[PDB]
C-alpha cells in the first residue's frame, strides 16, 4: 500500500501539486511523511509542518507562515538557492467551526490559493503576495473530525485506505522481531512469531466483542501495537540464558498487562482478556508459563550490577524503604504506605519514565498524594522536577516566563529536563491548553523563542554538537538534533479526575492528549491494599477485614471510596479518643475507690 | 425541662467527684473537711438521681399516655401536610 | 597523644598480625579452620593507611578552615547544600576503625554539629531574627555579610532556626516584589490637565483611578496574611 | 594525561591497560601546592603507563571516590593488571616518582 | 463502676466500629435504609450485642439540654443531633422544613452571622466572620457550590508565620480557631 503511496508521491512532488489523504490518526501516516521527507530533503528544497487546535484561526497561519523571506512584489516567499517551499497540516478538522461551520484558515486558504496573496491585518494597504508554496495534509474520518466542503477537495487530490491486514502486521513486526531476536539467541523464531500471531488473535477477538462506543478512551491503534513491539525489543538484550521460552513469554505477558490492564475498566474486561490470553498461550506453547503472574515484573533497580530483569518481594520492600528514607533525608517525608499496589504504581511510573520523548496520563483523584509518589519515583530516578506556581495573575505571560526559564535551564546546562506535573485545577485559563499541546507534540512554540532567541539558545548546544559529531555545515540536522534532545529530556505528567465530564470534551478538544499519552485506570481502590493499611495502622485482623466489608456492603444505592479513607482516619481517631475517654473514666472510678476505702 | 436540668445537675456531681482528688492535687486530703461534705454531697445527689429515676418513670409513662391520645392524627396531619406542600410542583401559584 | 599510645599498641598488634600471618601459613601447610577465627585485615590496612583518611579529614577540615577564613560574603553555608555533612557521611561510610578514630570522629562530631540565607529573600530583619533566635551576640549577621558566625553557632544542630528564618524570608518574598509596583508605578505618574473652554482640568481619569486602586489592593493584600507587613507598613 | 569522571570507563582502562597511575586531585589545594604540575611530566616520561587524573569534587566522580574508598583528595594509586599495587596520599613528588619508577 | 468498665474496654471492640461507619456515612440516607444496616450490622463478624450504639453516642442529659433549645423528641432528629457532634468535615444540613435550622440557631446563640450567596457584602461578612472567630450560616445555597470558598471548604490551613491564615479571593484572610461555619439547603 505504501508502495502505491511512493508511486503517487514521486510524481506529485515532480508536478509541485498539492494533495491530501484520508486516514485514521495513529496509523503511522506522520511516520510515512517523516520517511518520505527525510529521504527527499538532501538540500534540494526546504519544508515545514504545522499542528492545529480548535482555538486556531487564520491568524497563527499567517504568523508561522510569515517567518521568513523578503523578495520582490513585497514581503513574500522565494526559494533562494532552492526550488519551492512546502508546508504540511498535521490535523485538518481541528480548528473551531462557527455555528455555520466555517474556519477562517479555510478562507485564508481560499485567498492564498485563488490569488497567491495575503493582506496583513494592520490598518494600511499592506497587501503582500506569495510566490512558491505547496500545501499538504491528512485527516481521519468524520468521527469526530469534521467533513470537508467541496470547495476544498476539488483543489486537492485524495485517496482512501483501511485498516492493515494480519499478513501486513506479521510482515512488519515479525521483521522487527527477526532483527531483535536474531541479534541474540535466535533459536526461538518460530515460537516468537507464533506469540505474535497470538497477539493478533487476541486483538481480533477483543475488538470483535469492547467497542469504542463503550467509553471515549476506548481505541486500538497501529501506533499502540508499535509501542507494544517496542516494549518487546526494550528487554534486556543480553539475557543469554535461553533456557525457557517461558522467560520471554512471561516478560511479554508483562508488557501485555502494561498495555491493557491499565486501560481496562470493568474487571470483566480483565477477566475476558486474561481468559483469551491464557487460551492463546495454551493453543500456542507451554504448560503453565503464564498461568499466573500477579507479582512477576522485570524491574531495573537492584537487578543490574550495583543498580540499587525480575526480582522478588522482600528485596522490593527493602529497596523501596531505603529509597523512601533517602528521600526523607533531603526532602520532606511522605510515608503513605508501600503497599503492593503503591509499588506497582511506582513501577508503572518507572516504565513511563523509561520511555523518553513521549509522555503519559494519570486520571485519578487526589487525597492520596499521587504527586508525592511522583516525587518519590522521580527521586529514585534522580532527575529534575518542576511544577508551575498558581497565582491570581495566572497569565499566559507568566507561563511563558517560566517556560523561557525552563528552556534556559534545559539548554544551557545540557542535561535532563525537569519532569513536570499539572492538574485540572492548576489550569483555569483554557487558553493555557494550547501551548501545552505544543509541548506535547513539538516540545516548543513558534514566536515564544524568536530568531535571535533561536540563535542565542543554540549557541553552546551547537559547539557541543560539533563535539559529539554533527557538522556545522548542515545547520538543519543541528536544530533537529537539538529539539530531538529536548524531547529526549522532557517528561510531563497530567493528572485528571475520571468523574470529569469535560475530560472527554477536552480530549476531543485536544488530540495530542489521547494520542501522545497512555491510558491508565486509577480505578476503585485495591481492596487488598485497604486490608493492608487497616492491619498496619494497628501499630498506633478480623476488624481489618470488617471495615472493608462494611465499605463493600454500602454499595447498594450510593457509596464513596474516598470517604472510606476519611472513615479510616475518622475511626482511627474514634479509637484513640474512645480509648482515652475509657481511661479518663477508669481513673475517675479508681479515685472513687480510693476515697471509698479511705 | 425539669428532668432535663436534673440530668445536667448530675454533671456537677461528676465535676465534684473529679475535683475530690483534683482540686486538692492529691495532697493534704485527709485533714480536709470539705471532701467529707463532698462525700455527703454525693449522697445528696444519689437520692437526687433517685428522684430523677422515679420522675422519669412516673412522668414519661404518663407523658406517653398523653402523647398517644392524638399521635395518630399527628402522623396523619404530618404526611397530609407534606403532600399538600408537594402540590406546588405540578402548578405554579399553588403554594400555601 | 592518642596516636602515640595507639601506635605502641598497634605495633603490638603488628606483632599480632605477623603471628596471625604465620598461623595462616600453618593452615596453608596443614588443613585447619581458618574461617572459624574472625581475622580482619582492617587493622593492618589502617596501619598501612590512616594517613589517607587523616588527609581526607585535613581537606574536609581545611575546607572548614579556608571557610573560617572566607569573608562574610565569600562563605556559603546556605546557598551550599551540604559539603560539610556530605563529607562527614563519607567518613561514616569509611571503615569502623576510621569512623571511630577521633581524628575522623572529632571531625565527624564537628560534621554532625556544623553540617537561602544569602538570597534576595533575606533582609536585615531576618538577620536580626537569626541573631535573636540563635542567641548569638555578634554584629555579624545583622551587618552586611556572614563569616565565622553561625559556625561558631552549630549550623546543623541549629539548622532548624536558620530553616525557619529561610521560611519566613521566602514567605516575605512576595512583599519584596509586589509593593515595588506601587512606588515605581506611582512615582512615574503625574496629574494630567486639558483645557475645557479656557480652563485646564484633570483628565484621563481611568488610568489614574486604576493606578490608585491597584495601589490600595496591594496595600490590602499585604496587610493580609504575612506578618512581614513591617517591610512596607509605613508606606 | 587521562582525565576521566566515570567509574565504568576507569574500569575498562584498567582492563585494557597494563599499568595505571591514578591521581585523585582537587581543584583546590590542601597543606601544600598541587602535584599536577609535576604529574604531567611523569606521564610524558612514561608513556607505557596510563596516567589518569581524577577529580573528587565532581558529583559524577563521587562514585569513583566511594568505590576506591578514596577520602584524601590528593591520592595516587598504582594499579597493574587490574589490581591495586600501591596507594599513597599527599602531594608528595618523591612518592609519586617512586611509584612511577616501580610501576 | 470499676467492674462495669473492666468489662467495657472489651465490650468497646466491635460495636464502636459500627457507630463510626454509620455516623460517618449514613447521616443522610433514608431511615429504613439505616435499619437494615443495623440488622445487617455484620453480626457474625462483630465478635457485646445488646449494647446498641444509639445510647453510647450521648446521654439523656445532652439530648435534654437540646430539647430546651428546641430539639424534637423524634428519633430522626436524635441521630441528627448525634451527627452534629461530629465536626470533622463541615455539615450539609438538608432542611426540607425549617425547625431544623431554628433549633440549630437556637443551639447557636452567642457569636454568629448569616449570609446569602447573592450578597453585596458577602466577602466582607466572610472576612469579618473568619477573623472574629464566630459562626456563620448559609441558606440560599441555590443548590450550588462556589469556587472561592473551595479553599475554605477544604481544610487548607497553611502556615503563615505563627498564625494560620487562608486564601479567600485576592485578600489572604486570617483564620480563627474559634470560628465555625454551617450551611443549610432545603430540597
Amino acid at each position: 500500500h505504501t508502495t502505491r503511496l511512493r508511486y503517487m508521491i514521486d510524481i506529485h512532488l515532480q508536478r509541485r501539486k498539492p494533495i491530501l489523504f484520508i486516514g485514521s490518526a495513529g496509523t503511522g501516516k506522520t511516520a510515512v511523511v517523516r520517511d518520505y521527507l527525510n529521504s527527499t530533503r538532501p538540500e534540494q528544497v526546504s519544508h515545514k509542518t504545522i499542528n492545529f487546535s480548535s482555538f486556531t484561526d487564520s491568524l497563527a497561519l499567517q504568523k508561522n507562515i510569515e517567518s521568513m523571506v523578503e523578495k520582490k512584489n513585497g514581503r513574500n516567499y522565494g526559494s533562494a538557492t532552492n526550488k519551492v517551499l512546502i508546508c504540511f497540516i498535521d490535523d485538518f478538522n481541528m480548528p473551531y467551526v462557527d455555528k455555520y461551520g466555517t474556519q477562517s484558515p479555510i478562507q485564508l486558504l481560499r485567498l492564498i490559493l485563488d490569488y497567491g496573496s495575503i493582506f496583513n491585518r494592520e490598518q494600511l494597504e499592506e497587501r503582500k503576495f506569495l510566490q512558491d508554496l505547496l500545501f499538504f495534509g491528512c485527516l481521519n474520518q468524520k468521527s469526530g473530525s469534521f467533513t470537508v466542503d467541496l470547495r476544498l477537495q476539488r483543489n486537492f487530490s485524495v485517496f482512501s485506505m483501511y485498516t492493515p491486514s494480519s499478513d501486513v502486521i506479521k510482515t512488519i513486526f515479525g521483521s522487527i522481531l527477526n532483527a531483535h531476536l536474531s541479534t541474540i539467541d535466535d533459536k526461538a523464531q518460530k515460537m516468537a512469531f507464533k506469540l505474535v500471531e497470538a497477539t493478533y488473535f487476541t486483538f481480533d477477538k477483543i475488538l470483535k466483542n469492547f467497542p469504542s462506543a463503550k467509553r471515549f478512551h476506548y481505541q486500538f491503534n497501529f501506533r499502540e501495537l508499535a509501542r507494544v513491539c517496542e516494549g518487546i525489543c526494550r528487554t534486556t538484550p543480553g539475557q543469554y540464558s535461553g533456557g525457557d521460552q517461558g522467560k520471554l513469554v512471561r516478560l511479554w505477558a508483562h508488557e501485555m498487562k502494561r498495555t491493557f490492564e491499565d486501560r481496562f475498566i470493568a474487571n470483566e474486561h480483565v477477566e475476558f482478556f486474561r481468559r483469551y490470553l491464557t487460551e492463546a498461550i495454551s493453543k500456542c506453547i507451554g504448560e503453565f508459563p503464564e498461568t499466573e503472574n500477579p507479582i512477576a515484573e522485570p524491574l531495573i533497580f537492584t537487578g543490574f550490577v550495583a543498580a540499587h530483569t525480575q526480582c522478588t518481594i522482600p528485596v522490593l520492600k527493602r529497596v523501596l524503604d531505603d529509597k523512601l528514607e533517602e528521600y526523607n533525608e533531603v526532602k520532606a517525608q511522605m510515608n503513605l504506605v508501600l503497599f503492593q499496589q503503591a509499588m506497582e504504581h511506582v513501577s508503572r511510573i518507572c516504565r513511563i519514565l523509561d520511555m523518553p520523548g513521549n509522555n503519559a496520563l494519570l486520571v485519578g483523584v487526589g487525597g492520596s498524594g499521587k504527586q508525592s509518589l511522583c516525587r518519590l519515583s522521580t527521586f529514585i530516578n534522580g532527575f529534575e522536577i518542576d511544577q508551575l506556581v498558581v497565582t491570581a495573575s495566572f497569565t499566559i505571560n507568566d507561563l511563558r516566563n517560566n517556560l523561557q526559564e525552563i528552556y534556559k535551564k534545559i539548554a544551557k546546562p545540557n542535561s535532563i529536563a525537569r519532569v513536570f506535573m499539572i492538574t485540572d485545577s492548576q489550569i483555569k485559563e483554557e487558553q493555557f491548553l494550547i501551548p501545552i499541546n505544543d509541548m506535547l507534540n513539538s516540545g516548543w512554540i513558534f514566536d515564544l523563542f524568536p530568531k535571535e532567541d533561536m540563535d542565542s539558545l543554540v549557541s553552546g548546544v551547537r559547539n557541543e554538537a560539533k563535539g559529539e559529531g554533527v557538522d556545522v555545515n548542515n545547520l538543519t540536522a543541528l536544530t533537529s538534533y537539538f529539539l530531538d534532545k529536548i524531547r529526549k529530556n522532557l517528561k510531563v505528567v497530567l493528572c485528571f479526575s475520571p468523574v470529569g465530564d469535560t475530560m472527554r470534551i477536552r480530549s476531543r478538544k485536544f488530540p495530542g492528549i489521547i494520542n501522545n499519552t497512555s491510558i491508565d485506570w486509577f480505578h476503585p481502590w485495591p481492596h487488598e491494599a485497604l486490608i493492608d493499611v487497616a492491619f498496619r495502622f494497628l501499630e498506633e485482623q478480623s476488624i481489618s477485614l470488617n471495615m472493608a466489608k462494611v465499605h463493600s456492603s454500602i454499595r447498594y444505592n450510593y457509596t464513596t471510596p474516598k470517604s472510606f479513607l476519611e472513615l479510616i482516619d475518622f475511626y482511627k481517631k474514634l479509637l484513640t479518643e474512645k480509648r482515652e475517654t475509657i481511661q479518663r473514666q477508669i481513673q475517675r472510678y479508681e479515685m472513687g475507690l480510693n476515697i471509698l476505702a479511705e | 425541662k425539669k428532668q432535663n436540668e436534673y440530668a445536667v445537675t448530675l454533671d456537677k456531681l461528676e465535676s465534684d467527684l473529679l475535683q475530690s482528688l483534683s482540686e486538692a492535687d492529691p495532697a493534704t486530703i485527709l485533714d480536709n473537711t470539705e471532701l467529707i461534705q463532698n462525700l455527703d454531697k454525693t449522697k445528696k445527689t444519689t437520692i437526687e438521681i433517685t428522684e430523677q429515676q422515679q420522675k422519669a418513670k412516673v412522668t414519661e409513662a404518663e407523658i406517653n399516655i398523653q402523647r398517644e391520645h392524638y399521635r395518630v392524627v399527628a402522623a396523619e396531619g404530618s404526611m397530609l401536610y407534606f403532600l399538600v406542600i408537594s402540590l406546588s410542583v405540578m402548578d405554579h401559584m399553588y403554594q400555601y | 597523644n592518642a596516636y602515640d599510645t595507639i601506635m605502641v599498641y598497634y605495633h603490638k598488634l603488628t606483632a599480632i598480625e605477623g603471628r596471625a600471618l604465620e598461623y595462616n601459613n600453618l593452615e596453608k601447610l596443614f588443613e585447619l579452620q581458618k574461617s572459624n577465627y574472625k581475622q580482619l585485615k582492617d587493622c593492618m590496612n589502617d596501619l598501612k593507611n590512616l594517613k589517607t583518611m587523616w588527609d581526607a579529614i585535613a581537606l574536609i577540615h581545611f575546607q572548614y578552615n579556608d571557610w573560617k577564613t572566607k569573608p562574610w560574603r565569600q562563605i556559603k553555608a546556605d546557598i551550599l547544600l551540604d559539603t560539610n555533612k556530605t563529607l562527614g557521611t563519607q567518613i561514616k561510610n569509611l571503615p569502623k576503625e576510621i569512623r571511630n578514630f577521633k581524628g575522623y570522629n572529632v571531625i565527624v562530631e564537628k560534621v554532625k554539629n556544623m553540617g537561602a540565607l544569602h538570597s534576595e529573600f533575606m533582609e536585615d530583619r531576618h538577620w536580626s531574627q537569626l541573631k535573636q533566635i540563635t542567641g548569638t551576640v555578634f554584629d555579624h549577621n545583622s551587618l552586611s555579610f556572614y563569616f565565622e558566625d553561625i559556625l561558631a553557632l552549630n549550623l546543623y544542630k541549629y539548622e532548624n532556626t536558620v530553616n525557619e528564618i529561610v521560611d519566613v524570608a521566602q514567605k516575605e518574598a512576595k512583599i519584596e516584589k509586589k509593593l515595588k509596583n506601587i512606588e515605581q508605578w506611582w512615582s512615574k505618574q503625574v496629574f494630567e490637565f486639558t483645557e475645557y473652554k479656557e480652563t485646564k482640568t484633570f483628565a484621563s481619569l481611568d488610568n489614574m483611578m486604576e493606578v490608585l486602586d491597584q495601589h490600595s489592593l496591594d496595600l490590602m493584600g499585604m496587610k493580609s496574611q504575612g506578618k512581614y507587613v513591617e517591610f512596607f507598613y509605613d508606606r | 594525561y587521562i582525565e576521566i569522571t566515570s567509574t565504568k570507563q576507569f574500569e575498562d582502562i584498567l582492563e585494557k591497560n597494563e599499568y595505571v597511575l591514578v591521581d585523585f586531585f582537587a581543584s583546590w589545594c590542601g597543606p601544600c601546592k598541587i602535584l599536577a604540575e609535576q604529574f604531567e611530566p611523569i606521564k610524558k616520561d612514561h608513556k607505557n603507563l596510563t596516567i589518569v587524573k581524577v577529580n573528587i569534587d565532581e558529583e559524577d566522580l563521587e562514585s569513583i571516590v566511594e568505590s576506591h574508598n578514596v577520602s584524601s583528595l590528593p591520592h595516587v594509586f598504582l594499579y597493574h593488571k587490574k589490581t591495586v599495587v600501591k596507594q599513597f596520599i599527599g602531594n608528595q613528588k618523591d612518592q609519586l616518582w617512586e611509584m612511577a619508577k616501580l610501576s | 463502676n470499676v467492674k462495669f468498665l473492666k468489662e467495657n474496654i472489651k465490650s468497646m471492640i466491635g460495636d464502636s466500629l459500627l457507630a463510626s461507619a454509620f455516623v460517618s456515612y449514613i447521616g443522610a440516607f433514608s431511615a429504613k435504609l439505616r435499619l437494615e444496616l443495623w440488622k445487617n450490622t455484620w453480626l457474625p463478624d462483630i465478635i457485646t450485642e445488646g449494647i446498641e450504639p444509639l445510647k453510647i453516642l450521648t446521654t439523656e442529659a445532652i439530648k435534654s439540654k437540646w430539647k430546651n433549645e428546641g430539639l424534637p423528641a423524634d428519633p430522626m432528629s436524635l441521630e441528627n443531633a448525634a451527627i452534629i457532634t461530629a465536626c470533622a468535615r463541615w455539615p450539609l444540613i438538608i432542611d426540607p422544613q425549617l425547625q431544623g435550622s431554628t433549633w440549630i440557631r437556637g443551639k447557636q446563640g452567642e457569636n454568629l452571622t448569616t449570609i446569602s450567596l447573592s450578597q453585596p457584602k458577602w466577602l466582607g461578612a466572610l472576612t469579618s466572620s473568619i477573623s472574629s472567630g464566630r459562626a456563620v450560616l448559609i441558606e440560599g445555597i441555590q443548590q450550588e457550590i462556589d469556587a472561592t470558598l473551595d479553599p475554605l471548604l477544604q481544610r487548607a490551613v497553611k502556615k503563615n508565620g505563627n498564625q494560620l491564615q487562608l486564601e479567600i479571593g485576592g485578600d489572604p484572610i486570617d483564620y480563627d480557631p474559634n470560628f465555625k461555619l454551617f450551611l443549610m439547603t432545603k430540597l
